[PDB]
DNA sequence: TGTCGTCAGGATTCCAGGCAGTTCG
DNA sequence: CGAACTGCCTGGAATCCTGACGACA
């Protein structure tokens, strides 16, 4: 139960947990000898967020025993609003339900909070054949989704051999973006067959606005199977969103 | 609003349960509030009396003419669907806590009314949404 | 409590049996004709937040107007049809317009019709001061489509001449048949009620099974192959609290199961055509194909019971029937005088005079916004029907069969409050070999008077 | 009419559109061989706005037949909200009566929209007594409109042969904005008679929402006569407001 | 006459990209 | 002699308390 994690500057982790809170409120961080893990489902059982951070991310990391703790997303969002980019985040926990967040600098800050428990059921996602993989930049996808957000909500991604297309249909508007290997927004392609699927972009737009511009993304999808967008944190941690498309035309 | 009244009703039910030592039955005023609510909702949906935003006095006819001829803007309508959408979870939790008859028909009727008035368009491979309503529906189907 | 799972009686073996060819065909079916590929695509293009009821209403109005304009163009009498924008084109010419409305005024010159639609403003010296006087006086004022022919205004399209939306009366004779198939007008059954006539109903069912009494009845039932019926077998929940004491059976799914089991013991050579009613276990608005998956499982278990929709248009051997309930008749009887609840012929001709079930709005019948309009009648129907009127009156209007069904149970508390006597225990069985009748068998003396 | 227009300065185009946006939802663009003539009249009939952009401005200009278009402010602003300067602006059209906007450079964005056909009216350009012309700077115009948008509502312009003063009063405060050779914003002018005029502030404040800071806008007016506020861009394109004088209190 | 929902609306603070001042081969 | 690396600061936008509306008993 007791642990201590010290890191000089955690604005990335702050905005990450802010996006997780905007996604869902009930979340439990499992602390194991390897690091931290979290898996948040959806109240409408349509979206799944997963994150893992090993012990090669923060500066100081001392854990006693692997367990599962819970932190309120509202109480955390009421905490990250004071995180300076040049601060030293220190998360301390003992045996009692007291969580300490410490910051060292021009004034020693220390906030104590109660620790409630979360009992969300965890189940391993079954393996599914992707048949479509691609690695792109985050800024291009973010600006495309922000340009196609106001016209409609169903954005259609089509992928063929060395070809990608992001389109936005409708009745009084149409948007189209082409992507090839010699373009300025595609890093690499691993397409297998001709796939095409339309997805909603509310949670998409929120989660891609929460992520910075220089970060990269890896999309895995198929014909009509759910999409998985993954990315890496400091080349050590992993974070993946997963959500199914719509059946309509 | 909704938070204070819902919390007060839930706490009253909880304290009554503590007092009677976890032994109670269903109520009737919940239905006496829901059935007139459903009927009034249906009558408002079939009436659909609109009102122009800036043209506050001229009430626009239910026949849509695009916009108000005296004010080229949107026309405020009487949806009256947000109240029943918030009252449905109350009856759902009540029927999940206590089992009673003569009202599962009303529950499935109002749920299907909302469904086919909107007509849940996305679904994954792993569903299994727990619902005492669907459970009782399947039970009655098997009994039939 | 009762279950109605014991009425199992074999038909009359001594009755003359006959099994002939039974070509069964239909025309209207919302599950394959209305929601095929047009319903899911209305707008499908909105912002992050918005509404869809207004868009669906506009699409429904536009589709209805287009269908009515197509029908009036098919009518080979009206010409020179222009729109309100074409007001900038035509200057000095009497123009014809089949238009929507805003209000009606009874003046001395003609009729003063204020007209709104999706295009502009139409004033009319409408010709209701002509052969269509009673017609345009009985039409609906706030919601109708009337045909005007006359002058051009000074900015407002202001016609001046007569027209009602008539249906084609001159029709060709349908191909005759060599047998007799029947429509037995029975609606608003309301089974499992405290005032339902159970003994009379089971006796009528046993008589229809083959146990006849008269030689004419035996000759009429010896060749019956089709039995067209209205429906409306239950009432549902959501009427009034006193309905709790009105429920003679505690369950409703058990009522459905008992009704299906009682209607299953009928022979197989007699094909029954049944439909839903106003008190449906589905969307209270109109129209609706049928029941849910659970409420229609015994209906699927029954093979010969063709579950048609309500309203629904059926075509059989060149004969056109339609099964509807109708609720705008109350709006009509409240709008135009000289009408009564005991005038179902007049109410149904008022409904039929617009090629639509009920274009009125702001009434006691719901209509959900859907762009697909199906209440438009393509061809002249040969059998009309109503529902929840509980009165019977046979009518032949311009060769069109407009007949009412009535009811089969005792007088309810609402009828006692309104103090109107119903018409129960009525068996109007009609042959439509030439769009006609057969007879009206009555057994009211089989039950007590209410 | 299938046409193709290719140039650079999508940021400048978006700035011009935003300057000519809040007036009317649909402006009449005559797109002829000699270029784009955009006209619009305020619904309250207070200001007539017009721009003239010659053909020689665009790098690639292919036009088959002159036409007229009703440009919708909503869609035009929702599309031009992402105007950049490092890319190339392209507006194309085929046989269909639609509108196609291509965007190359950092990406490949294609926007297809249905061309709405709404009625329009033609207006003339009347000759007006012009006796007071001054070139103003964006910063000075912004500060003047800002100090005139807090308390004052009635402005009075008085242009003398050597200076320009603005007397502002809404209810109690007396503002006097005096400009002359003392500032670098007013170095060239042409005033032969002392001209006095009275105007408001809300329409100017709504119309100056798309002007630049380092820009030099020409302004010509006389004795209680309509005002002509013009400005040139790319040495060929011109954009001009036609403000009406307020004679009431 | 008590209650409950929706909507817009303008004033507010927070975030981000452009203008400006500054230390590096 | 030019290029990143900040402040900062002002435009753009998300949030929200207040002012309208209708519904039931
Ligand atoms: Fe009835
Ligand atoms: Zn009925």
């Amino acid at each position: 139960m007791p642990f201590e994690v010290v890191f000089d500057g955690a604005k990335e982790f702050a905005d990450l947990i802010a996006t997780a809170s905007n996604l869902i409120d009930e979340a439990a961080f499992k602390f194991t000898e390897e690091g931290i893990s979290m898996r948040a489902m959806d109240p409408s059982r349509v979206v799944l967020i997963d994150l893992n951070l090993p012990e090669s991310i923060f500066s100081k990391y001392e854990v006693e025993e692997p367990e599962t703790i819970g932190i309120n997303m509202d109480q955390f969002k009421k905490i990250l609003k004071r995180g300076k980019a040049k601060d030293t985040l220190i998360l301390r926990k003992g045996d009692e339900n007291f969580l300490e967040i410490t910051f060292e600098g021009t004034a020693k800050r220390t906030f104590r909070l109660p620790l409630i428990d979360v009992e969300e059921l965890e189940l391993e996602l079954p393996e599914l054949p992707f048949t479509a993989k691609v690695v792109l930049l985050g800024e291009v996808l973010k600006e495309g989704i922000k340009d196609a957000s106001l016209v409609s909500d169903a954005i259609k991604f089509i992928a063929k051999e060395n070809e990608f297309t992001m389109k936005a249909e409708g009745e009084t508007n149409e948007v189209e973006i082409r992507l090839t290997l010699e373009d300025e927004g595609l890093l690499d392609l691993e397409v297998e067959e001709e796939t095409k699927s339309a997805y909603g972009i509310r949670y998409l737009s929120d989660m891609v606005k929460g992520i910075g511009k220089a970060d990269e993304v890896i999309l895995r999808f198929g014909n009509e199977m759910p999409l998985q967008m993954e990315y890496m944190i400091r080349d050590e941690g992993r974070l993946t969103f997963l959500l199914a498309p719509r059946v309509e035309e | 609003g909704d938070m204070e009244e819902k919390v007060a009703r839930q706490l009253a039910l909880a304290e009554r349960i503590r007092a009677v030592d976890e032994h109670h039955v269903a109520e009737t005023i919940i239905n006496s509030h829901l059935v007139p609510d459903l009927r009034g909702n249906l009558r408002s949906f079939t009436r659909q009396e609109f009102r122009c935003v800036k043209c506050n006095t001229k009430y626009r006819r239910p026949p849509l003419t695009g916009k108000c001829p005296k004010c080229g803007g949107k026309i405020v309508l009487t949806v009256s669907k947000g109240a029943i959408e918030k009252y449905l979870p109350t009856a759902k939790m009540l029927v999940t806590k206590y089992r009673v008859k003569d009202y599962t028909r009303q529950r499935i009727c109002i749920t299907e009314k909302d469904i086919k008035t909107l007509f849940e368009k996305q679904r994954t491979l792993m569903g299994f949404s727990a619902d005492i309503c669907e459970k009782m529906v399947k039970e009655r189907t098997g009994h039939s | 409590y009762s279950t109605y799972s014991d009425l199992v009686i074999a038909p009359k073996e001594g009755f003359h049996y006959r099994a002939k060819e039974i070509p069964d065909e239909w025309e209207l079916a919302f599950d394959v004709k209305n929601v095929k590929f047009e319903v899911p695509k209305v707008k499908n293009a909105q912002s992050k937040e918005g509404e869809v009821i207004i868009q669906a209403y506009s699409s429904y109005f536009k589709s209805r107007l287009k269908k009515m304009r197509r029908i009036f163009r098919e009518n080979p009498e009206i010409g020179t049809i222009v729109d309100i924008a074409k007001l900038s084109y035509v200057r000095e010419d009497d123009v014809t317009i089949i238009g929507l409305v805003n209000e009606k005024r009874e003046t001395r010159k003609g009729y003063l019709f204020e007209i709104e639609d999706a295009t502009g403003r139409i004033k009319v010296f409408i010709g209701s001061d002509k052969e269509g006087a009673n017609e345009a006086y009985s039409t609906i004022m706030p919601d109708s489509v009337v045909a005007f022919r006359g002058t051009p205004g000074k900015g407002i399209f202001f016609a001046n001449r007569v027209f009602l939306p008539d249906v084609p009366k001159f029709k060709r004779s349908k191909p005759p048949l060599e047998e007799k198939v029947y429509a037995i007008l029975l609606s608003d059954i309301h089974v499992g009620s405290n005032k339902f006539c159970e003994e009379a109903f089971i006796k009528f069912l046993e008589w229809l099974n083959g146990e006849v009494n008269s030689r004419t009845e035996e000759e009429l039932v010896s060749r019956i192959k089709y039995i067209i019926i209205g429906g409306d077998v239950v009432d549902g929940v959501g009427i009034y609290p006193g309905q709790y004491n009105e429920l003679a059976i505690p369950d409703i799914f058990d009522q459905y199961e008992a009704l299906a089991n009682l209607l299953k013991q009928v022979p197989d050579h007699i094909t029954m055509f049944i439909g839903p009613g106003n008190h449906d276990a589905a969307r209270t608005a109109l129209p609706q194909p049928g029941f849910y998956e659970e409420y229609a499982k015994p209906l699927y278990k029954l093979k010969n019971a063709v579950i048609i929709s309500n309203p629904a248009v059926i075509r059989l051997h060149g004969r056109d029937f339609l099964v509807a309930h109708g609720r705008g008749i109350e709006d009509v009887v409240d709008f135009v005088p000289n009408r009564s609840h005991h005038r179902p012929a007049e109410a149904m001709v008022e409904l039929l005079k617009l090629r639509h079930i009920a274009p009125t709005f702001g009434n006691k019948v719901p209509i959900a916004p859907d762009p697909e309009d199906t209440l438009v009648i393509e061809s002249v129907p040969d059998l009309f029907q109503a529902g929840h009127v509980h009165v019977m009156q046979y009518k032949t209007y311009n060769g069109v069969f407009v007949i009412n069904t009535g009811t089969w149970q005792a007088q309810t508390e609402f009828q006692k409050m309104v103090n109107i006597i119903p018409t129960p225990a009525r068996v109007p069985i009609i042959d439509v070999e030439t769009a006609r009748l057969r007879a009206v068998v009555r057994f009211d003396q089989f039950c007590e008077g209410v």
